[PDB]
């Protein structure tokens, strides 16, 4: 069921984050378009793409973030332990939620909820 | 390669009428417009493809999409007319009342 | 115009004819399909009574719900003569004719 | 607009569709590397189903 | 055959031409009105009537009866909603 | 006070109503009253059927499935 | 082309092909013993396999110039 | 070639109608973009519809949008809005249609390349179909009002529709 | 050739019927003799009457709507599963127009076109139901939906009708262009147009590694307008403002008759085409969006509009998961889900429009019901507690499926998601039973009581909901009928 692939740590964490830059910054579109734009800047063009692409680039540095060190120490902890279960991988989940969504809301709280949201979702598959 | 040119023309036409919905957040009635312009794309396609298939229901299915697309358009201008003499204004702020 | 009075379903009863014509079916109408035209146009000339007394037209309305029930009560009378006819329903009395003339 | 910038943006459409024209071209000539690699991948998947099912 | 249109189009440039040269030699020396709106929601019923009568009329002689009927029916409709109109005083233009 | 009405009530009735309560608040402003969203949302979920439904033929080379959930999971913890 | 009807007043150029294609799956209980013919009615309508092989060629012309 | 005239006409037309400030200007450049489906159409030796486009489109229907926008006198300012913001989104909407959509036939339908050969040597002329060849209307004709008449007659009912609706929703009568 | 027409007699009655209303009310309407007369509840029990004999009609002449089948084959088709929804559909619309008289009367509604209106949506619905080419159903869908945007703006100078009907008009013809766009590629692709034709050049491919995007794109955008259609997430956002700014009577039907015309279409398009598992994880995906965006959206609304528009986005989820199984069984509690639901919100909107005669807007409106009409407060009650799914009401019989598929497909995913949407459901509409009878307000508001029409249906509705778990073998043999009647 999963024998097509080639694996390579290094690679498999370079792509995610590179996946992971890739969705933040069309997130980060989608999110700057629901928006409207600030009274003062309704009849000016130039602030508003400033902030349009300010938005698409914060959000694809933060999605890469979560998508290298999710898999990143995914791997470090199969390669080290070299064990494969799901337990592998909530460790990931975890670290990369608690890191980059806490070091992001600037809370602690905030960083344990989203690495145990983390964990559940990547236990779940 | 000429199935392909008059394709492109049509779905030119298509996209057009998307970005015209993407680029008028303020101006309701080039929306409309827009919805004109995707529906007379698909009327092309129809009847390039029925030229291209050398069948006849492509251009039976024409005819009454135009009907349609007249049906829409007159009921469409209706409502903006009522919309407008309601607000007194076409400014996208007065249509926004209901939400939640 | 080319046409095909087959059906999806076969009838289940003795086919007495398969395509009548208009007046035979209005010929073939019996005691029962005057009963049910009879009661759909009086409900719906009742109805258009009723309804219209409020707003002072009872009579318009009158003639209005008779006509709505007098399409409809022939329609329905029609639809089973029909059938009968073609065997669709139950026609014990269609064959009882056909067999003898 | 002015008539000089619609005749500029027909100008710069027309060569928009020739570009079209070219990419079509070289879509219709890579036809054959398409259907040799789906040849593998569809001969990998069945040469794999069957020895999957050996044991 | 679609040859004959491309005079049609030669002939469209020519009117151009003469319409730009007799308009061009003399620079060398808030209330909205409902009833513009309902006469052409009545045009753009009757130009679709029209519309739909066209290929009627030119193949009236291989539809026979049933083609008739079938477009008499067809405006049996849009005549019951040109009656409508007529009675809700949309016709009416003091 | 420590179990019962500490951490049980945090984790429990207490907390759940409290993040039922501002995720059924965000959802709600969701629907914002601007005709314009709804049209760029129906655009959206067409791009995203055309997009997964479609073109995922070459992307698993780049992608995996279980990091996509984990992203739109954690969109949820910005701002 | 499915319907018959061709678009200058004939039968429709691949509707011979639908109808061999229609009348093999209507007794076939299998789709598969009728993929021939429907990839005969599907060449006539795009006319995919015979472009394929005439680029073939082109594309050996321009191989060997 | 023609062909990439007309593409290049339309496109420009309806950037303008998706783009003008005035939406009178912009009816006026949806006139544009229904004459040139009207030339492609005549390319496709489609007469009938042509013309009818002509006539419902432009004759009928840009009359009525023309009639409501130019009595609303819409101010530039109820409707003004700096696009700029929207080119990464645009540019990633239309990326995804262009590449999915604009390719959508070339796996079905594959293109004929043109070779340095005459292949019109090749095109076999059958003059069976040529004794009496049938135009456009008179093709639609033979199905409209008998093999499809439902079709039709629900049309005239989407009609009548909105008929009722224009009067229902409008009407001021003095 | 007149018995040919057998096969059309309901909708030729109702259409002709239809015609004859509307000459009647424009008639008498602009008569200064009668004193311009108001004709809305006049045309309202003759078109009434109107349907009952198109029910008549269409109920006893069951083999011969068969009649013709091959004459009329290009055009449409008529078998059981098309009989009985269509039945159905007519139940629906004789019950809602019997819940509009008071609502005529009171507001001084005075159009009489809003049932005429009506009765031609009616018409296109029934064609939506035997439709059996895509063009068909298209123009069936376009003459129903532009009836819609006309009734929705029906009060024309009230802010939030006029504004329901702008968003209904440009939400739905941009939908309407994208399945008109799907169904160009289909027919581009396989050069047909009839469903039997797309069966036969369908089956036995799907996905076969050389698949035509064409066939499969023109696939995806129907879909959506589809989903669009039945006010799945994520293209629903039109459906809680329509359903709060148009006139109420106009938000009960909306709420019914669509429902089951568009999945009757859904049915007989994509259960009987073949593209296969795509479409089903299409629907499979829009269900559990629905059902938690519409627990959430729902658990955050303090109108009763808006609460039971976000309901019913919810049940159009857990319904749907019936179509994503794709199975015998899947069929049968699609249908079961729909004609409970129905039922039960034909309830509901008899009760809002009872309450609307003192203008209910808030659910804090209904305090202290239960003290000023108990026996009304116990009648809502029950149609919260089977909207939560509460057994032995009928509300249970449909959740009892969810979780039977979700354990027989195998999607516990699924399951876990049906298990929370419940629990958000529960709170939401016991939140309304609290407000009726737990709250002690400092200001009552007085309700008027309701009619003689909407007593009875709402009478005969409750029986229904208390005890329906009692003899349900009707609906469970009519639905296995109709479920296997989609194929033979």
């Amino acid at each position: 069921r999963y024998l097509e692939e080639e694996d390579g740590p290094l690679m498999k964490t370079i792509k995610g984050s590179i996946t992971g830059f890739g969705a933040g910054t069309i997130y980060g579109t989608i999110l700057a378009t629901w928006k409207d734009v600030p009274r003062v800047e309704r009849n000016v063009a130039l602030p508003g793409l400033i902030r349009t692409l300010k938005m698409m680039g914060t959000h694809g540095l933060t999605f890469a973030a979560i998508g290298g060190v999710y898999i990143g120490v995914e791997q470090l902890v199969q390669n080290f332990r070299s064990k494969r279960d799901f337990y592998n991988g909530a460790i990931g989940g975890f670290v990369a939620g608690a890191s980059v969504l806490g070091y992001r809301a600037r809370s602690i709280p905030t960083a344990i909820a989203a690495g145990a949201t983390l964990a559940v979702t990547s236990a779940l598959i | 390669m000429d199935l392909i040119k008059y394709f492109t023309f049509s779905m030119i036409i298509f996209i057009l009428g998307i970005w015209g919905i993407l680029l008028n957040r303020r101006n309701i009635l080039i929306m409309l417009m827009s919805i004109e312009l995707m529906l007379l794309a698909v009327n092309l396609n129809f009847l390039v493809f029925s030229v291209s298939l050398d069948d006849m229901m492509g251009q039976v299915f024409a005819l009454l999409v135009l009907t349609v697309a007249a049906a829409e358009s007159a009921i469409g201008l209706a409502i903006f007319v009522i919309t407008f003499r309601v607000r007194g204004t076409i400014a996208v702020e007065f249509i926004n009342s209901i939400q939640g | 115009m080319n046409t095909d009075i087959t059906a999806l379903e076969k009838a289940q009863y003795p086919v007495v004819d398969r395509n009548p014509a208009f007046t035979k079916v209005v010929g073939n109408f019996s005691t029962l399909d005057y009963l049910r035209f009879s009661t759909i146009t009086g409900i719906s000339v009742t109805v258009g009574y009723l309804s219209g007394i409020k707003p002072g037209i009872k009579g318009p309305s009158m003639v209005t719900g008779g006509l709505i029930g007098l399409m409809g009560g022939f329609m329905y009378a029609y639809q089973n003569s029909a059938g009968r006819l073609m065997g669709f329903f139950p026609n014990d009395g269609e064959v009882a004719s056909y067999q003898k003339r | 607009v002015k008539v000089l910038t619609y005749f500029g943006m027909t100008l710069a459409a027309f060569a928009f569709w020739q570009s079209m024209d070219k990419v079509h071209v070289w879509i219709a000539l890579h036809q054959d590397e398409k259907q040799e690699r789906m040849e593998k991948e569809a001969e990998v998947r069945r040469v794999r189903a069957e020895l999957l099912r050996k044991a | 055959m679609m040859l004959e249109f491309a005079p049609i189009f030669i002939y469209l440039v020519i009117s151009l031409l003469v319409s730009l040269i007799l308009l061009g030699v003399p620079f060398l020396f808030s209330r909205f009105d409902i009833r513009f709106y309902l006469v052409s929601i009545l045009f753009l019923i009757f130009d679709l009537e029209v519309t739909f009568f066209f290929p009627w009329a030119v193949s009236l002689n291989k539809i026979d009866l049933f083609g008739f009927w079938s477009m008499m029916a067809f405006l049996f409709i849009l005549t019951i909603g040109f009656l409508y109109e007529w009675k809700r005083g949309a016709l009416d233009w003091e | 006070e420590a179990l019962d009405k500490g951490a049980i009530e945090i984790l429990g009735p207490y907390g759940i109503s409290y993040t039922f309560r501002r995720l059924a608040e965000r959802i709600s402003q969701l629907q914002s009253g601007f005709v314009y969203h709804y049209a760029f949302a129906m655009l959206l979920g067409l791009t995203l059927f055309v997009t997964f439904f479609c073109m995922w033929d070459s992307l698993s080379s780049w992608v995996d499935n279980r990091l996509s959930f984990i992203l739109i999971v954690s969109s949820f913890y910005t701002k | 082309m499915a319907s018959g009807w061709g678009i200058t007043g004939n039968k429709g150029r691949c509707y011979d092909f639908w109808m061999d294609f229609s009348e093999c799956m209507s007794h076939c209980r299998e789709p598969k013993d009728c993929t021939l013919l429907r990839e005969d009615y599907l060449e006539c309508l795009h006319h995919s396999k015979e472009f394929q092989r005439r680029n073939r060629i082109y594309k050996e012309e321009q191989r060997k110039l | 070639m023609i062909l990439s005239v007309l593409s290049s006409l339309a496109l420009v037309s309806g950037l303008m109608v998706v783009r003008a400030k005035n939406p009178v200007h912009s009816v006026l450049f949806f006139i544009l973009v229904f004459c040139d489906t009207s030339g492609l159409l005549l390319l496709l030796g489609l007469d009938f519809f042509a013309m009818i486009f002509l006539v419902v489109y432009i004759g009928a229907i840009a009359v009525l949008f023309l009639f409501v926008v130019m009595m609303f006198h819409i101010q530039i300012a109820e409707i003004h809005e700096e696009v700029l913001r929207y080119l990464p989104v645009s540019g990633i909407i239309g990326l995804i249609f262009w590449w999915e959509m604009f390719f959508i036939l070339d796996n079905e339908s594959i293109p004929l390349l043109p070779t340095q050969r005459n292949t019109t040597s090749l095109r076999y002329t059958v003059y069976a179909g040529k004794v009496r060849s049938w135009t456009n209307l008179e093709t639609l004709g033979n199905l409209l009002y008998t093999y499809y008449f439902v079709w039709f007659l629900v049309s005239s009912l989407i009609l009548l529709v909105a008929m009722i609706g224009a009067i229902v929703l409008t009407m001021h009568r003095t | 050739m007149f018995n040919l027409f057998l096969a059309v007699f309901p909708e030729i009655f109702i259409i002709n019927a239809t015609f004859i209303l509307l000459i009647h009310g424009v008639v008498f309407s602009t008569s200064k003799k009668y004193d311009y007369p108001p004709l809305a509840s006049n045309v309202g029990w003759l078109g009434l009457l109107s349907v009952l004999i198109t029910l008549l009609l269409l109920a006893a002449g069951a083999p011969l709507l068969t009649i013709a089948h091959l004459f009329w084959n290009n055009l449409f088709r008529r078998d059981n599963f098309t009989y009985f929804c269509q039945i159905f559909l007519l139940l629906s619309t004789a019950g809602t127009i019997s819940m509009c008289f008071d609502f005529f009367d009171q507001e001084r509604f005075d159009a009489f076109e809003f049932i005429v209106l009506i009765l031609l949506s009616t018409c296109g619905m029934l064609f939506m139901i035997s439709a059996y080419d895509l063009i068909a159903m298209y123009l069936a869908i376009e003459l129903q939906s532009l009836c819609f945007y006309v009734i929705a703006a029906s009060k024309r100078k009230s802010e939030f009708s006029t504004e329901a009907g702008l968003k209904y008009l440009i939400l739905g013809a941009f939908s309407s262009g994208i399945l008109l766009f799907g169904c160009s590629m289909i027919y581009g692709s396989t050069g047909a147009t009839h469903f039997d034709q797309l069966a036969k050049i369908l089956t036995g491919y799907e996905i076969t590694g050389a698949r035509s995007s064409g066939i499969f794109m023109g696939i995806l955008f129907i879909a959506v307008g589809f989903l669009f259609k039945i006010t799945a997430v994520p293209f629903h956002m039109w459906a809680p403002d329509i359903y709060e700014g148009s006139p109420t009577p106009v938000t009960a039907f909306l709420s019914i008759a669509p429902k089951i015309s568009i999945f009757a279409n859904i049915l007989r398009v994509f259960i009987y085409g073949s593209y296969g598992a795509t479409l089903q994880q299409i629907f499979f995906f829009c269900s559990i969006a629905s059902m938690i965006l519409g627990a959430l959206a729902a658990m955050a609304q303090t109108k009763v509009k808006r609460l039971l528009a976000y309901s019913s986005i919810g049940h159009v989820g857990y319904i749907c998961i019936g179509f994503s199984c794709g199975t015998i069984e899947g069929i049968q509690s699609l249908l079961i889900g729909i004609f409970i639901y129905a039922l039960m919100t034909m309830d509901a909107f008899a009760i809002v429009l009872a309450l609307r005669q003192t203008r209910v807007k808030y659910i804090a409106d209904l305090g202290a019901l239960a003290k000023t009409n108990p026996i009304l407060a116990i009648t809502f009650s029950i149609t919260m507690f089977s909207y939560a799914g509460i057994p032995p009401l009928a509300g249970f019989c449909s959740k009892f499926y969810l979780f039977f598929a979700a354990l027989g497909c195998g999607a516990y995913f699924l399951a876990l998601v049906g298990v929370v949407t419940s629990v958000i459901g529960c709170f939401y509409y016991i939140r309304l039973v609290k407000r009726m009878f737990f709250d002690t307000p400092r200001t009552w508001i007085l309700y008027e009581p309701m009619d003689r029409n909407k007593s009875l249906l709402l009478a005969m509705t409750s029986f229904f909901i208390t005890l329906f778990l009692l003899y349900p073998s009707p609906l469970f043999s009519v639905t296995h009928q109709m479920a296997l009647s989609l194929y033979l």
